[PDB]
């Protein structure tokens, strides 16, 4: 499982 | 894009977003940046969403192909992985070019300065994901340097629960874990960030509450994954 | 570049592009493979179809969003809005027309004439009907009339062959009839013909469903369900 | 609701 980065959302 | 008025480029970026045409959206926003005015918060969001969608698609493709390539190990998968890789590097270079030529130098306030330095860190990080050898070392250093400068500014100028500050710290922690082989630093950064953000959450404006709480959740989720 | 590429390599890369959800690349690899001048296998027809339908499907969805915004804007009739959306809708439209023209070119230059069996011939004529239909969706005026006629002609030829040569439950025959019924309803403003075709297709397929090979059962029953759903919508 | 055509599946 990959680490989660800042999502591409407003 | 040079021929179109800035207002028209922004309008078309918004249309492209609605149509889920992110390559077009990114090109419109590049044109708008090239007009030489600072971007508003809304416009930074347009720029970010557009290019992240484009590179995100390329990263996902690259990962699929790299996996097939490694499992395999004819020439086809290597060739095609290289093709996608080159395209991905092209987009990253375009973004880094815009940041260097227009956005970082021309930013006035701390928020926008930090946002652009974070973005520089991110796109060097995406280059690092596909890099090998000595190139990789230089790219990793460039990412680290951009993130560190952003961190230094954000700590001096921005509240701990500011969404830009949080998003930067989240991404820098990912850099530490996934790129720099520094899990101790990734975990320490994420935990310190989470705690300091929670400690000041009561001061955060309601306009940012949804975004900041999302990032803090992602810090928590990464911490669970990493420990 | 692709003229000199091994056909087998182009097919392999089309498969890789599919796994990577890189449909524009996938389509380009399959165009290259078609241009080798050999007949396609079933798998290859699937690759060709999936690739181009993903590309044009995205463009169609975008065009619909923009056309809606454009019309809403024009209806509001503000002295100051509308030019940008029109221009951008036109840009997407032009790109969509380009892809459709590419597909129709492949069908006319390589695939229809060179097909060695009725099943594949019907598939390609259906595809010709479909891509003229997608052109018809964005066409206006007299151009629209000619394009609609072209779609109708391709579909009719496909229907004529399929009725003579293929079982009523064959997935290609079913998919053709479903799409031709949609053409009748949405493009040709012929709801009576749409409903009649869909009902006849459904009933004739159901009548022979007990003979269906297991290999096709899932696909045929899916298309029959879509015929039913359209019939419910249209009545 | 638009009419449904043949889905883009194998
Ligand atoms: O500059 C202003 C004000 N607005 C532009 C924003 C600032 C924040 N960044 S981000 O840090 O990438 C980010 C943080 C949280 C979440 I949820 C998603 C993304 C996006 C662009
Ligand atoms: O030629 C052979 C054997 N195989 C290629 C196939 C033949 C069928 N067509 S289709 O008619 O578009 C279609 C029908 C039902 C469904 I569910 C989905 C698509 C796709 C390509
Ligand atoms: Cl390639
Ligand atoms: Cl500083
Ligand atoms: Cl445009
Ligand atoms: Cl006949
Ligand atoms: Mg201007
Ligand atoms: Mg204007
Ligand atoms: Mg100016
Ligand atoms: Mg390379
Ligand atoms: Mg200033
Ligand atoms: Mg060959
Ligand atoms: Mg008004
Ligand atoms: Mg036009
Ligand atoms: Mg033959």
């Amino acid at each position: 499982q990959r680490s989660t980065s800042t999502p591409n959302v407003h | 894009m040079g021929s179109m008025e800035r207002a028209s480029l922004i309008q078309k970026a918004k249309l492209a977003e609605q149509a889920e045409r992110y390559e077009d959206m990114a090109a419109f926003m590049k044109g708008a940046v090239e007009k030489g005015e600072e971007l508003s918060c809304e416009e930074r969001n347009l720029l970010s969403v557009a290019y992240k969608n484009v590179v995100g698609g390329q990263r996902a493709a690259w990962r699929v192909l790299s996996s097939i390539e490694q499992k395999s190990n004819g020439p086809e998968v290597r060739e095609y992985r290289e093709k996608v890789e080159t395209e991905l590097q092209g987009v990253c270079d375009t973004v880094l070019g815009l940041l260097d030529s227009h956005l970082i130098k021309e930013a006035g306030d701390a928020e926008s300065r930090v946002f652009y330095l974070k973005m520089k860190g991110d796109y060097y990080r995406y280059l690092a994901e596909v890099a090998t050898g000595d190139d990789k070392k230089r790219i990793i250093d460039s990412a680290r340097s951009a993130y560190q400068e952003a961190m230094d500014i954000s700590k001096k100028e921005m509240p701990p629960t500011n969404p830009i500050r949080l998003g930067l710290a989240l991404n820098f922690s990912v850099f530490h874990y996934e790129i720099a082989n520094s899990p101790e630093e990734a975990i320490s950064l994420a935990k310190t960030t989470f705690d300091e953000a929670m400690a000041d959450l009561h001061t955060l404006s309601e306009d940012s509450y949804k975004d900041s709480t999302l990032i803090m959740q992602l810090l928590r989720d990464n911490l669970t994954l990493w420990t």
